[PDB]
């Protein structure tokens, strides 16, 4: 649209309480099943087996005079034990667990900015025992 | 020509065998052929089968006999993507001696020799014996009731050293030494693809 205010339409991202500014937002929905291919046959089958586990991928940026301290704090938060609450900019609140966080940080090529490529997975609670 | 094999289930020179493994050994009485045939299936046209479960084969290796004896089994497989294969297996003609059960009337050979007790434990299924060791005499030979045509021979040729195996023609060789016939000096660096 012509009068689309982005930051009034995208939610400010944050994981486990710590807030940050995100640069991308993805998702990996799906529906998994089997696929039957009976021999010598002009026919095919399909069987729905359940829900494909959701996964989110983000890219956070840090462009500030103290981006090193912010990135260190964000690393310390991401390595906290157990899954926590994530605010996906376009999917709202979910419960995810961090799975990888690459921290690109160059000096003689681009000093000042630090990028973090984050990879979260829908982590739903369980009930210990045999549920 | 590199061409080693030409198999004959009866005269049908196999030209479709996608693979093959032929094993011969002295530690045992037989061998083990294992052919792999294609066997297509067009689900509208007529198709023909071969239920051999016993139809006799040989494997002339590199223009010379190697084996002699699809008796083993037929193993028609299936799959969607690489299916329609037929693994045929073929033991050696000295097999029924392995999977039978002695049916000699008496059961008590008296004043016989191991050669004779072996000749009458084999000539019940027409397997000519290539006796090339010696004649040992023994008073009492009682066969355990229906033991096995091969256990009894193995017992009778182990207490008097005699290797018992099968040749390339289709006979039972009861030897005491070697088959002579010396050959290639395999040297490390000359032909050994691998050694252990």
């Amino acid at each position: 649209g012509p009068c689309y205010n982005p930051d009034a339409e995208y939610l400010p991202a944050s994981f486990k309480g710590f807030s940050f500014d995100a640069d991308s937002s993805d998702s990996d929905h799906g529906r998994n099943g089997a696929e039957a291919e009976f021999v010598f046959g002009e026919r095919t089958g399909y069987a729905d087996l359940g829900i494909k586990i959701k996964s989110y991928q983000l890219r956070a940026r840090f462009q500030t005079n103290d981006h090193i301290a912010q990135t260190n704090a964000f690393i310390a938060v991401l390595e906290s034990p157990g899954p926590g609450l994530l605010v996906h900019p376009t999917r709202g609140t979910v419960f995810a667990a961090c799975r990888s966080a690459r921290v690109t940080d160059s000096k003689v090529d681009a000093a000042g900015v630090t990028y973090v490529e984050l990879d979260f997975v829908e982590a739903n609670s369980v009930l210990s025992g045999f549920g | 020509m590199i061409k080693p094999m030409r198999i004959f289930i009866g005269g049908e020179e196999l030209v479709t065998y996608t693979s093959a493994q032929l094993q011969r050994t002295k530690k045992q009485m037989t061998g083990s052929l294992t052919v792999e045939i294609f066997l297509d299936y067009v689900p509208t046209k007529p198709t023909i089968v071969n239920a051999v479960r016993g139809k006799e084969i040989l494997v002339y290796i590199m223009g010379e006999l190697a084996f002699t004896g699809a008796g083993g089994d037929v193993s028609v497989n299936f799959s969607k993507g690489n299916g329609y294969s037929v693994t045929l297996t073929a033991r050696g003609r000295t097999k029924y001696l392995i999977d039978s059960s002695q049916t000699h009337p008496t059961g008590f050979f008296k004043n016989t020799s191991d050669k004779k007790v072996i000749e009458t434990l084999v000539k019940e299924h027409n397997v000519v014996l290539q006796w090339d060791a010696e004649e040992i005499d023994e008073p009492k030979v009682t066969l355990r009731d229906g033991n096995r045509i091969y256990n009894e021979i193995f017992e009778r040729c182990n207490q008097n050293c005699h290797f018992a195996y099968e040749t390339r023609d289709g006979k039972l060789l009861i030897t005491d030494g070697t088959n002579g016939t010396v050959g290639e000096d395999i040297i490390l660096g000359y032909n050994i693809l691998d050694f252990s």
